[PDB]
């Protein structure tokens, strides 16, 4: 439990705006808060450009200290719309993302290169889900977690790659497991 | 877009 974990980055305890990179800047992925009960807004990304072909739309968190874990784990709160459910033709409509990460030992990267990102899976709603009740509703999402490693810098970025779905990616903590 | 946003429920 959390009691062996160490959270190395969590963006629901993030103060004000995420403020991560996202390329294109705008008209890509975007924050969007959700106001939970106590007024706290729960600060979440989101593509839906299901009506446009070649998305290619791009979000990095800022630099994440690996601590000397070796093997961290990532765990995603998200929610998507099925295609199907989106009137519209949507010959080019997606129901999954890509999550990359990228070593380095520099905390200030900019632009880094697509190409520099290492794929670690294609994300889709699974059979997993969470609720999280936010007073006036209970978001039903998807949870998935993914572990990756071995780890060798002094920390990374993770990417998120969105290719033409609607996803909102409400909350995303790293952490690794401490002996 | 985005076509839908999720506010507690997506909205289109």
């Amino acid at each position: 439990g959390p009691g062996n974990e160490v959270t190395l980055l969590d963006s629901r305890s993030v103060q004000g705006e995420l403020g991560w990179i996202a390329s294109p800047l705008e008209g890509g992925w975007e924050e969007v808060s959700i106001m939970d009960e106590k007024n706290t807004p729960i600060r979440t990304y989101q593509v839906c450009n299901v009506m446009e072909p070649s998305q290619n739309n791009w979000l990095r968190t800022d630099w994440i200290t690996r601590e000397g874990a070796q093997r961290v784990y990532i765990e995603i709160k998200f929610t998507l719309r099925d295609c199907n459910s989106l009137p519209g033709v949507m010959g080019t409509c997606k129901e999954t993302f890509n999550l990359y990460y990228y070593e380095s030992d520099n905390d200030k990267e900019r632009f880094i290169r697509e190409n520099q990102f290492v794929k670690i899976d294609t994300i889709a709603a699974d059979e997993s889900f969470t609720q999280v009740d936010i007073g006036d509703r209970i978001m039903k999402l998807n949870t998935e977690i993914r572990d990756v490693g071995p780890l060798s810098k002094k920390g990374f970025y993770l990417a998120f790659q969105d290719v033409g779905a609607c996803i909102a990616l409400v909350s995303v903590r790293v952490f690794y497991k401490k002996a | 877009x985005p076509y839908c946003v999720y506010r507690x429920s997506w909205s289109c």
